[PDB]
């Protein structure tokens, strides 16, 4: 089971909070009624998987904690179905916590929200002075040293090939063939 | 004087330029005036934020031709309206090029900063 | 007729955000430094980290000899001592389970952990295998 330890931390995603924590009374159905003996339960915490958020994860891990790729999680998951943890879970419901360490990073949202605002704010600045010196320079040193440093472009053309044979070098030709070939066949036949 | 005037070597501009203010009310926009290096600090820490800067701007310029510029010289120094409404020379102005199409100081005031007087006009001018 | 075994060799990434001059976010999937397979993987994730503080190297040519590497495929390494050993004290993994205390809460256990990241281990040096599993 695919649990999150995003439980109304982050909120703007309508139920994946009482989806993924109701996901979670399974742990204790699995004593408390009958179906133990055909199901088990390996509810995994599924922690930062990267492929939005993408951009932020390097600021995150600077706290010393991990996000994963996908392959890294899917090798984590694929960890919970090698025969030792599966032995494991038919004994009792187990519960990973592939999270990376991140339920320790406290008010995680505003954390999330302040690496967000200084990383576009940062972006936004040096995109406003960028165009803005590029501007004035322009004022300055008038629009004919950017059509002087402007470059003409050029566009392919269809040239529709008939796509006859390659023809070797003579040399090579003859050494692919036998030598013994030559004046061998008939070359009407 | 009509005609037609190869007067490129005895000409010369040596205009009066408006005093534009800029209001410092966010920190994106003192780096915007930072990043311009024709504004010369007294005290390079000064905290321009939540101020109205002035500029006694004066431009002189040389000209090579009827349009482009043979040399610009932008000076004049630069105040901050403080609470007490009595000024102080804060920052200088020095902007020095050669090959100019356009005076960028005063042009950065012109969209950037703001004229002092803006003239309004009514819906429908009165025929005295 | 050994039996297939799930082992991934691809190179463990990290994220690098980088803005250029003219403030444009980059994002690139970049080589960890550090880690560079999945054993190393393994070894990061049980040492954990300074905020999870509560209160074995192998030589390779991977990026350098693929024949050699090749060579070194089916001949599965035997471990001298389990990187379960490796977890610090009063540290908690970054990969961890946990184990329902009789309070009724979820608390990290060492144990399964350490039996976890054993497997995990096996896995990143030997391969596990699914065969006749239905998923």
């Amino acid at each position: 089971l695919p649990m999150s330890p995003n439980h109304g931390t982050f909120g703007g995603d309508g139920m994946y909070s009482e989806s993924k924590l109701s996901l979670e009374t399974l742990f204790n159905r699995w004593h408390s009624e009958s179906w133990a003996n055909q199901l088990t339960v390996c509810g995994a915490i599924i922690g930062w998987t990267r492929g939005a958020n993408n951009i932020i994860a390097e600021g995150i891990e600077k706290m010393g904690v991990r996000t994963f790729s996908q392959k890294e999680m899917a090798f984590n998951l694929l960890g919970l179905l090698t025969p030792e943890v599966v032995e494991l879970c038919q004994k009792s419901p187990v519960m990973a916590d592939l999270n990376g360490g991140l339920q320790f990073v406290p008010e995680l949202k505003e954390f999330t929200a302040k690496l967000r605002k200084e990383l576009v704010e940062t972006s936004e600045v040096r995109k406003a002075v960028s165009i803005e010196t590029a501007l004035e320079h322009k004022v300055v040193n008038g629009n004919s040293a950017d059509a002087a440093y402007a470059q003409v472009e050029i566009q392919p053309r269809a040239n529709i090939q008939l796509d006859f044979p390659e023809l070797k070098p003579y040399k090579q030709v003859k050494q692919i063939a036998p030598a013994e070939l030559e004046g061998l066949l008939d070359l009407e036949r | 004087y009509r005609g037609n005037y190869t007067d490129f070597e005895n000409t010369f501009q040596k205009t009066v330029e408006p005093v534009y203010q800029m209001h410092i009310k966010t920190s994106k926009d003192i780096a915007v005036l930072r990043s311009k290096e024709w504004f010369q600090l007294d005290d390079e820490d000064f905290d321009l934020l939540n101020k109205t800067l002035t500029f006694e701007t004066e431009t002189e310029v040389t000209f090579k031709n009827a349009n482009i510029f043979s040399s610009v010289k932008c000076f004049g120094p630069i105040k901050v309206e403080l609470p007490t409404k009595e000024t102080v020379e804060i920052g200088i102005v020095d902007y020095e090029a050669g090959a100019s199409h356009g005076n960028p100081v005063v042009d950065f005031l012109k969209r950037n900063g703001s004229t002092l007087e803006q003239k309004v006009n009514l819906e429908n001018p009165i025929p005295i | 007729d050994v039996d297939p075994v799930y082992k991934d060799v691809a190179k463990p990434t990290g994220p690098k955000t980088a803005i250029d001059k003219n403030g444009n976010i980059t994002y690139s999937e970049e080589p960890r430094e550090k880690v560079r397979k999945l054993s190393q993987y393994v070894q990061e994730m049980a040492l954990g980290g300074p905020i999870t503080k509560e209160s074995m190297d192998v030589e390779d040519a991977l990026d350098k000899d693929s024949t050699k590497e090749v060579a070194s495929l089916p001949n599965k390494s035997t471990i001298s001592k389990t990187v379960s050993s490796t977890i610090p004290r009063e540290t908690i993994p970054f990969l961890h389970l946990r184990k329902k205390t009789p309070a009724g809460d979820w608390k990290y256990d060492r144990q399964l952990s350490s039996l976890f990241l054993d497997g995990l281990e096996k896995a990143a040096f030997n391969g596990v295998t699914f065969k006749d599993k239905y998923v």
